[PDB]
């Protein structure tokens, strides 16, 4: 329905405005219908009753290297050892409440944790300020996650400049389809 | 061209009050996410107090209810609203802005040159 | 996170009202955060610019008796035969418009034909009559896909009586989880 | 209890109008999905015109644009407007609402009584 393609190794970028059908194409992905296994990271944090560690490794094997790398790269290690439990805190059953920042890192850092053949953050950074956007955005979507197949939804073009393809839509439809180059002639 | 403008800046005692403004010109399309930023001397530029794209508010740790921030959509203008002012506090404030530069919601994030906002007794 | 299982050959009815957090919860489970391979069938129709053909059978190999099955179990018999170039006829590229209806049949055909460990059915009954929508609910939902992992997003009493675990959902938590009979000792 | 009452059914020559009302009585929380059904002498019952569950209208077949749909929200009542009636609409009109009967937005499908058109020369 959407003429687009999802490169191995590659960053999609997937612009657009409210309502665009943004979050829908994801959900398409997923489903297996576009563009015609998964880490997600949802625009609304995600979080489960367990400790930082259990919330991140998720399920997993815990790898004490991936851990460390992807707790520096989702800005979080400041964040942990103000914690006196540390990693080990307890969150969802009543007890400490993150902010919607904490949590949006968290959510992402489980997302960069598991080894996935598709990752698909949608708008990973709505809650967080410009200076922690880009230290992420730089150090974790670009670099730890270099080699990985990734769809970030994002409508800077800051972002854009850095993605390998980029796909605009407006009301579920797509505008444009192509490298920052090929959307550089326009506008 | 895009452009922010901050106001409200200047010298004040420990426990003064301030309100800082950030005019906007040349904006097209309309501004999503605007924020509050300083650095002090010698320090790195950290966030004051922000609106994020998600709508909500997100403050600094050290602001601890003191200061305020204000949004005019009509006007395109973001403001500050500070209150129990610190020695701390003293830093050159800085305005951001997430612009809508296009039709199809594509942003470019700009900053004003910054405000003097200075607290001694 | 939700306290639900997704058991083995059975049908889970998800129940809510509107902005329970529904569509988001199947979007959790086919980004696989929830609970603790995906055929998805969309709430709003889905189609691909190709015959009424390619759309079901999308991309695997045609095997004409399950498609036979297929299409007469979610009443699209009918509607095929009336076009004078049937299963042939070209969608999506500014010729031929179907209803919403047909989309949504077609979708939920499409849906039916793939062969998937689960099948993920948003309100696929939301755009038709209360008479077609017993039809495909029975045949196909409850005989045709008798042992397969289903979870079905419905609220109607008539099917939750049907569905071997219900999730109801209210806010974006769980308000229920448990059988026909444990929903009942609640009324 | 949930009850549906439709009204307005009757003798009519071809060409003639009516219009079917259906009112409810029981209903504690809403009516989603609304519509017109029928079912001629030894025929099966078929759709006529409803509101989808999506808030869309969608009319059969046989309708050809003669028929129209409406809603009272605020009275909790579907109708049917006729024009242009044929022989062929001679039927037993039902009336149905699919009712939300919990406060978790869990429905029930009711009916009517049914209502006699007959379009006769
Ligand atoms: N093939 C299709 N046919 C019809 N509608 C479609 C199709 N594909 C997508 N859509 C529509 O796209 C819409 C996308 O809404 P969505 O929640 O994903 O917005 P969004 O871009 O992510 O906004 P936000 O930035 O606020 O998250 C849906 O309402 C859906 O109906
Ligand atoms: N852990 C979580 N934290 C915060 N929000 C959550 C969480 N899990 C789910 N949600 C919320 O669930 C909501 C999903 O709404 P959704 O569109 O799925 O409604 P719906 O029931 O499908 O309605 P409809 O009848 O229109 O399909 C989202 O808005 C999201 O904020």
């Amino acid at each position: 329905d959407i003429n687009f393609k999802i490169e191995r190794g590659q960053l999609l970028a997937v612009a657009g405005s409210t309502g665009a059908g943004k979050t829908s194409l994801l959900m398409m992905i997923m489903g297996e219908l576009e563009p015609s296994r998964i880490s997600f990271c949802p625009q609304f944090s995600w979080i489960m009753p367990g400790t930082i560690k259990e919330n991140i490794i998720f399920g997993v094997s815990y790898d004490e290297y991936r851990y460390r790398s992807v707790i520096k790269a989702c800005q979080l290690e400041e964040d942990i050892s103000k914690f006196p439990e540390k990693d080990n805190t307890v969150l969802g059953e009543g007890g400490i409440t993150l902010s919607g920042g904490q949590r949006a890192r968290i959510s992402l850092a489980r997302a960069v944790y598991k080894d996935a053949d598709l990752y698909l953050l949608d708008s990973p950074f709505g809650y967080l300020d410009v200076l922690t956007e880009k230290e992420i955005f730089e150090s974790c979507v670009c670099k730890l996650m270099a080699n990985k197949t990734r769809i970030l939804v994002t409508s800077k073009m800051e972002h854009l400049k850095k993605a390998d393809k980029i796909l605009i839509l407006h009301e579920g439809s797509s505008y444009f389809y192509g490298t920052f180059s090929e959307l550089q002639n326009l506008q | 061209q895009v452009q922010l403008q901050e106001s409200g800046g200047g010298l004040e005692q420990p426990g003064g009050s301030l309100r800082l403004s950030c005019a906007t010109s040349g904006v097209i399309f309309g501004i999503n996410a605007m924020g509050w930023y300083r650095q002090a001397p010698g320090k790195q530029r950290e966030l004051v107090a922000t609106f994020t794209s998600g709508g909500s508010t997100n403050y600094a740790d050290f602001v601890e209810g003191r200061f305020t921030i204000s949004r005019d959509n009509a006007k395109n203008t973001v403001y500050l609203q500070m209150n129990g002012l610190r020695p701390e506090d003293t830093a050159v404030y800085y305005c951001h802005a997430t612009v809508v530069v296009s039709r199809y919601g594509l942003t470019y994030d700009y900053w004003g040159q910054g405000t003097q906002v200075t607290v001694s007794s």
